[PDB]
């Protein structure tokens, strides 16, 4: 999850010839749904990618303090300076082909989370066992091979 | 580590914070509609220490 | 833009 | 540090004193709270 | 397998709207008076300016599967300029002696008013159009 | 479990990775989400019990759903997105592409599709090779707004013989919809055919969105500077035309409503100016927005989106409310103390003047979050009643 | 802050000065003016909800304090500070959230329960939550390999030490529609 | 835990062969070659160069599942013509390409200093 | 100069002296 | 919680996926889950030569 | 933790870049932004790689054993 | 020459600027893929841990190992272990190295590449060598040590690709790009006010004539020119990693044909 409560889990791990580039030769680390931005209204995180994409760029800890000056219009001033779509956009080649992408895709660094839920951990299957002494019922629980 | 917190048999233990109603204090309040009452002066009297 | 740091630098050069 | 910063207002109910209050202000977060049963009733401190 | 429909029309209007490569094109046929036009070109193919002169011609030929036409030379009736391929799709009696018939070039619609070609244009699928200048 | 929906009968696929993996389209019926979702699996022990759920309770025979007489199954997102951009007037297919496309739907014939241009360069419309997936017998016909049979918008929809005459594909056509391309293909050809359908529309559509792509930046929510200028003037001239009311009822002139208070009468007037204004406002910054704009583009297609959330982060939040009434006094005549007494102005009640790109101040930062909260609760104890309310 | 009308010059600006700020700026660089320090001084007061009732605060202490005898389109819409009666002065709004929504970066501009629900993910978090954490014996720990500090951070992060224990990496995140997966 | 063993991306399994050959039922002269411990890398380029070729009638290539490498190729061509011929001329067009586009490299390698 | 008016960054010169003194945990200790 | 409901044997459950390469009816079971979950296949002529294969 | 051997994204070995982004800045007084760039961190993907890495080692390795 | 034709711009020991002209893009693209991907490196794959004193975690190290990156200049004379006759591993197949470190000195003790010994006999080629690019000369650093703070391991370098784990990627970020004015129409640019002014204009914009408005749209135009920028780790030079690229490449097309000419055995 990116800390504006836009959790998921993984769908597909890909490599960096399978990954869509930017014609500078990178790759991201992470592909996120354009989907799930205008039912939530998480402004704030497209802002920070922005921020944090101008950070990196001119080696600073970017400033995303709540009531300040900062515009979103002051930050895409700067990204322009570093010479990117000022908005964020990079145009894209899609990995399968080298083809370009008709759409620029919002590209930059975002804070990412790992949260302490993993896969291998939830996974459970069960196909008789363990069944209680009083009702005679499967048990309940991964750990007790639970029905 | 900021501490505000025990150790108790080994683990770490956190003493959360309870909330209540002031003592002392004289509050009025409109009763329901179909009491008897139409309202009270209620106060929660105790001794501070 | 971003956060001010160059104060171990700006307040021992001032002061 | 959020933990040691915890509040628990005990009722029991679904009411008033779950909403974020005006007095609320600088002294308890306006954002932190869990959903469900504890929504408004633990708070946080600022 | 010959032509049904051919007629020389003036382009009185042209319209992008929304649409950056198709432009809905409005013109008169300059020797029947009766006869109007309607149609949706792809002008970053074949470009139309107002005022233009175009023939318009509307084949039967020249199930089957599309070859690419890797064949050096071959028979088409290929002395136009931009030609289409769609579906009839609606036969409207305007009034006594008037008609208009419904074109799909796969979305690109057309509208070609008359009167006279009855034993000419048909409910066909098989409907190329052709034009030159 | 609150549907006959919530469980259904699937073919097992074996495959490697830990996850349960199922098809998007099934996404809606079960009310999943991949946000840590997790489900069940039950396997029947007797031939008896698979011939249950083989023949009673499978996928393909839940597609329309007795609840609502529509299908409870339609196009969904990357799907919905894509195919409204592959079914335009403007979205032709140069012959690699077409081929790897045909090639990509299982139940193809071989036979490749006469290009709707041929002379300048063999091109194809989305329209016709999405029609591959479309199979024959299928005929639809809708009308919208001003849609005459030489559609002019490419408005409405008309598909002949399963071949696409006219009309973008979005939620209306190829949705969850009661006279859905969805709705017809199975009561038409068998849930059997629909369930193909699903899966052959999405192998095009994906592809080609795969190729095309699609993204969203914050200069989707940045709205062109007069119209910005537009929309402060609009919240401006509300925000005078609601002091012209406070200062007319602070002279006793203003007449009460029938059966409504001086006070129950001057909130309804201003609650509405306010709220007329954010409405307004809002509708200003959806028409500056282009056709490319990536927000519109998912709200077209009916994919995610809604015009509020437009207006709420290009142009205006707007007036927040507690129990039906804007922020009140909690405090002795005021919301918050860097107020004074008395003050019933939109700022004061808890109007957010801003959008959410533009940033919200600290006085309309809590008071969101007054109202935001009153959601919550609100959410937290309507699951538990109709909790209640299914069982008995 | 406490406001007074104090100084005869002009209007009623705040007790504290750019002096207490270099004092306390002093102490500062040298790791005697602390905190106490602003208190006793009397610039400084301690005041909950009861008697909140009978004060009045400014937000900013410049952006409300002057009078008026151009504006930037991009930024926010505030109100003003037309009061000539101001008791006290807020230190910064931000200091209105509690932990973990100071983590949120620019939280202003995000719809209000989304901020609520980040508040309680930043639990479900990974990282290094102690330096000691090869020396403690707990029943289950997670430690990030390679933690990063965040590229946008808040004022408020620099005290609750969050660039020293992070809880993440800085992901190159691309927002794009691809396979579907 | 469940997931598959990383070489198994290029390494052949038991009793699987490089290339299987079917023929297309759905069409006259057409094949479909099902290329296993394969990708893009390859399938893209043969479809390409396919394509290149005057008697190639179609020529497409799709990867089914993205957890498997593998591909099928989808080749059919003008009568008289077997398309494994196709993608057999195809393939050495590729090579001569790439032997001319390795020498030009190595002889613009050779004419740098730095 | 020396006894000039506030900015509004000089608000956090304030807030470092308090967290400088108080900590994070403030209450729980003081209790 | 007894009657009405009960645990279960031959149930399985995980995290879910998207996937569009699935077919709409089909789900894609994990190799691990599918190795526990089992089916009581009766031996009959048509089957015994691929169950004693499954067996082997 | 310690100085990540190469950038995730591309793959650039960063590793060896630590002790002399370090120097850069104290010794040579450079800013964070020149000193990445003298150091030849091209694209930000590597940029943030070193930028924003703390060194944790360094603090786990002042506990005695 | 013949055919597809390179224009080198920029050369160096770490970076490769060209210019690929007469191809398909399809081609340039494979290539690209190849380069990262399926180009074989040596890095370290089996670490056995004598003794670890180190705050740092036995498979933390063990990770960083395999990132570090080994010559392999003269790769094609060392076999992939899977193919290798012995009982898992030896000479002809595998490089042994061997890391000792000790926090002999009261400061911090640190561990880099160049304390790394090669134990394996090396047949004279010019393989496993830890790669140092730092004016320093200590290469990457592993980890840091106290007092008492001993490392004790050895390491089993193979033969390996990308497919397989990224540490054996004998390329960085290739940089690829065709057509700067968009004549092709392959994008339809993103605006607010205008196209042009909006979106940077690309270096390789001097290297191709601009459009001039009174032009139409060339729909009989290809994608051919592209302008690319390999990087190398260190692993295998520049140069090679472009030539490699092409070679093996080649023998995948290659493997089809001679695949295909066994199928014409039955
Ligand atoms: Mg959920
Ligand atoms: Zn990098
Ligand atoms: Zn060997």
């Amino acid at each position: 999850a990116s800390r504006h409560g836009q959790k998921g889990t993984i769908g597909i791990t890909y490599r960096r010839e399978d990954m869509p580039f930017t014609a500078e030769g990178i790759v991201p680390d992470l592909i996120i749904n354009p989907h799930a931005i205008p039912s939530r209204m998480t402004v704030a995180h497209l802002i920070e990618c922005l921020l944090s994409k101008v950070a990196a760029l001119s080696g600073n800890e970017g400033d995303a303090s709540p009531f300040t000056d900062i515009t979103v219009e002051g930050i895409s001033k700067l990204l322009r300076e570093h010479g990117y779509q000022s908005r964020g956009f990079e145009v894209m080649y899609n990995g399968h082909t080298g083809k370009k992408l008709m759409a620029q895709i919002f590209f930059g660094p975002t804070y990412y989370q790992r949260l302490r839920h993993m896969v291998d951990d939830k996974i459970h299957a069960r196909a008789r066992g363990p069944m209680q002494v009083l009702t005679r019922q499967p048990v309940e629980g991964r750990s007790r091979d639970g029905g | 580590d900021m501490g505000g917190y025990f150790i108790i048999n080994g683990s770490e233990k956190v003493l959360i914070a309870q909330e209540r109603s002031a003592g002392n204090i004289v509050q009025v309040f409109k009763k329901a509609a179909p009491s008897p009452i139409s309202h009270v002066a209620e106060i929660r009297s105790a001794l501070e220490k | 833009f971003i956060k001010r740091d160059r104060m171990r630098r700006n307040f021992l050069r001032m002061r | 540090l959020s933990h040691l910063r915890r509040t628990n207002t005990p009722i029991g109910k679904l009411a008033k004193p779950r909403q974020l209050h005006n007095t609320h202000w600088g002294l308890v977060c306006p954002a932190e709270t869990p959903e469900g049963q504890a929504c408004g009733l633990v708070k946080n401190l600022s | 397998s010959n032509t049904l429909f051919d007629d020389i029309f003036q382009v009185s209007e042209v319209d992008p709207g929304r649409y950056n490569k198709v432009c809905r094109i409005e013109a008169a046929s300059t020797t029947q008076d009766q006869c109007k036009l309607t149609l949706d070109i792809n002008v970053e193919l074949f470009p139309v300016a107002a005022q233009d002169s175009l023939t318009v011609t509307i084949a039967s030929s020249l199930t089957r599967s599309w070859r690419p036409p890797q064949a050096g030379d071959r028979s088409l009736a290929d002395d136009y300029d931009y030609v289409m391929y769609g579906t009839a799709y609606k036969f409207e009696e305007v009034s006594k002696d008037l008609i208009a018939v419904y074109y799909s070039f796969g979305g690109l619609l057309m509208r070609l008013e008359g009167n006279y070609r009855n034993l000419n244009n048909l409910k066909q699928e098989n409907a190329y159009l052709l034009i030159r200048r | 479990s609150l549907h006959k929906m919530s469980m259904m009968a699937h073919r097992v696929k074996v495959i490697p990775y830990s996850t349960f993996r199922l098809n998007l389209s099934v996404t809606s019926p079960y009310n999943a989400d991949f946000d840590g979702d997790e489900m069940n699996l039950h396997v029947p022990q007797s031939e008896e019990t698979r011939a249950e759920l083989s023949q009673l309770c499978a996928v393909p025979l839940q597609i329309v759903s007795p609840q609502s007489n529509k299908p409870c199954m339609g196009i969904v997102q990357d799907t919905l997105c894509g195919i409204r951009k592959l079914t335009l007037r403007d979205t032709f297919i140069e012959l690699d592409q077409v081929l790897n496309m045909l090639y990509w739907v299982p139940d193809w014939d071989g036979v490749i599709p006469t290009p709707a241009i041929i002379k300048p360069k063999p091109l194809w419309s989305g329209k016709q090779i999405l029609s591959v997936a479309i199979p024959n017998g299928i005929h639809l016909q809708r009308f919208d707004e001003g849609t005459t049979l030489l559609s002019p918008k490419d408005n409405g929809m008309l598909i002949i013989d399963g071949q696409i005459i006219f009309g973008v594909v979005e939620k209306k056509t190829v949705g969850s919809s009661n006279g859905g391309l969805i709705h017809v293909v199975t009561r038409e050809k068998g849930p059997q055919v629909c369930a193909k359908l699903f899966g052959n529309i999405q192998k095009v559509v994906n592809f080609w969105l795969l190729h095309n792509g699609f993204s969203t930046g914050i200069g989707d929510t940045i709205a062109d500077g007069p119209t910005m200028r537009e929309i402060t003037e609009t919240i401006a001239e509300a925000k005078k035309k609601v002091l012209d009311v406070t200062k007319e009822a602070q002279a006793n002139l203003l007449t009460a409503k029938h059966g409504m208070t001086l006070r129950e009468s001057f909130e309804d007037n201003v609650v509405r100016f306010l709220n007329e204004a954010r409405d307004k406002a809002g509708r200003l910054a959806e028409v500056n927005l282009k056709d490319l704009n990536n927000v519109k583009q998912m709200v077209m297609a009916g994919s995610k989106g809604s015009f509020i959330n437009i207006a709420q982060m290009s142009a205006c939040v707007g007036q927040q409310s507690v129990e039906g009434k804007r922020i009140a006094f909690g405090f002795v005549d005021r919301t918050l103390p860097h107020f004074s007494k008395d003050d019933y102005s939109p700022e004061s009640k808890g109007f957010v003047e801003n959008s959410y790109l533009r940033g919200l101040t600290p006085q309309e930062f809590f008071f969101h979050a007054m109202g935001g909260r009153e959601g919550l609760i609100d959410t937290a104890v309507k699951t538990a009643e109709t909790g209640y309310i299914q069982r008995r | 802050f406490i406001v007074e009308d104090d100084e005869s010059l002009g209007h009623k600006e705040l007790k504290v000065r750019k002096g207490h700020i270099a004092k306390l700026m002093a102490t500062e660089y040298q790791d005697e003016y602390t905190w106490s320090s602003l208190l006793n001084e009397g610039l400084v007061e301690y005041i909950d909800a009861e008697e909140e009732e009978s004060i009045l605060i400014a937000m900013q202490p410049e952006d409300l304090e002057p009078a008026e005898a151009d504006v930037d389109p991009a930024k926010r819409i505030r109100v003003s500070h037309h009061a000539t009666t101001f008791t006290h002065c807020e230190i910064h709004p931000s200091m209105i959230l509690g932990v973990a929504a100071s983590i949120i970066p620019f939280p202003d501009h995000n719809q209000s329960p989304r901020n609520t629900y980040q508040s309680a993910m930043g639990k479900q978090a990974m990282g290094v939550f102690l330096t000691n954490y090869n020396v403690r014996m707990d029943t289950m720990a997670n430690i990030l390999y390679y933690p990063q500090k965040p590229l946008g951070t808040t004022r408020a992060m620099e005290y609750l030490k969050f660039r020293e224990l992070p809880a993440g990496q800085n992901a190159i995140v691309a927002i794009a529609c691809y396979s579907g997966y | 835990m469940n997931a598959p063993d990383r070489f198994e991306l290029f390494l052949l399994g038991e009793g699987e062969s490089k290339l299987k050959i079917d023929p297309d039922t759905k069409a006259p002269n057409a094949v479909v070659i099902t290329f296993e411990k394969e990708d893009h890398t390859l399938g893209n380029l043969i479809r390409a160069e396919l394509l290149n070729d005057r008697k190639v009638l179609f020529a497409a290539y799709k990867v089914e599942h993205p957890f498997f490498a593998r591909f099928k190729l989808r080749i059919q061509t003008t009568e008289g013509y077997d398309p494994k011929d196709a993608l057999k001329n195809a393939c050495n067009s590729i090579i001569n390409k790439l032997g001319a586009l390795k020498t030009n490299f190595e002889t613009e390698w050779n004419l740098q200093t730095l | 100069d020396e006894s000039a008016p506030i900015t509004a960054e000089d608000s956090w010169a304030v807030i470092s002296a308090f967290f400088r003194e108080k900590g994070l945990v403030s209450q729980q200790l003081d209790s | 919680g007894n009657l009405m409901g009960k645990r279960v044997d031959f149930s399985a459950r995980t995290v879910i996926s998207g996937d569009p390469n699935l077919e709409l009816d089909q789900v894609g079971v994990p190799k691990s889950i599918a190795k526990t979950l089992t089916y009581p296949e009766v031996v009959t002529p048509y089957n015994i030569d691929r169950l004693t294969q499954l067996v082997r | 933790m310690i100085v990540p051997v190469r950038c995730f994204s591309c793959g650039k070995v960063v590793g060896d870049k630590w002790e002399s982004y370090l120097n850069l800045l104290q010794e040579d007084e450079l800013d964070e932004g020149t000193a990445l760039s003298r150091l030849g961190l091209k694209r930000y993907c590597c940029r943030r790689m070193i930028l924003t890495h703390v060194d944790l080692i360094e603090k786990f390795l002042r506990y005695n054993p | 020459e013949e055919g597809p034709q390179v224009k080198i711009r920029e050369a160096s020991k770490d970076n490769v600027d060209f210019i690929l002209s007469n191809v398909d893009l399809a081609m340039a693209n494979s290539l690209r893929r190849v380069m990262i991907a399926e180009i074989p490196t040596l890095a370290i794959d089996s670490v056995e841990v004598e003794t670890n004193t180190t705050v740092l975690a036995d498979e933390f190290i063990a990770h960083r190992l395999g990132l570090i990156p080994l010559q392999s200049m003269d790769i094609e004379q060392l076999e992939y272990s899977r193919d290798c006759f012995c009982e898992d591993h030896c000479d002809k197949c595998s490089v042994v190295l061997t890391l000792q470190a000790f926090g002999e000195s009261e400061s911090t003790t640190n561990v880099y590449s160049k304390d790394l010994v090669i134990v394996s006999n090396l047949m004279g080629r010019n393989i496993g060598h830890p790669i140092i690019q730092d004016k320093e000369g200590n290469g990457v650093l592993i980890c840091k040590l106290r007092k008492g703070q001993e490392l004790k391991l050895t390491c089993v370098a193979k033969k390996g690709i990308a497919k397989e784990h990224a540490k054996w990627g004998p390329a960085a970020a290739i940089e690829f790009e065709y057509d700067p004015w968009n004549k092709l129409k392959h994008t339809d640019y993103w605006y607010e006010q205008d196209s042009a002014k909006e979106w940077p204009q690309s270096k390789n914009c001097e290297y191709e004539d601009p459009p001039n408005e009174g032009d139409p749209f060339d729909y009989k135009a290809q994608a051919d020119t592209f302008y690319m920028n390999v990087e190398s780790v260190g692993s295998i030079p520049v140069d090679q990693v472009v030539v490699r690229g092409i070679d093996t490449l080649q023998k995948k097309v290659a493997s089809i044909l001679l695949a295909l000419t066994q199928m014409d055995q039955d």
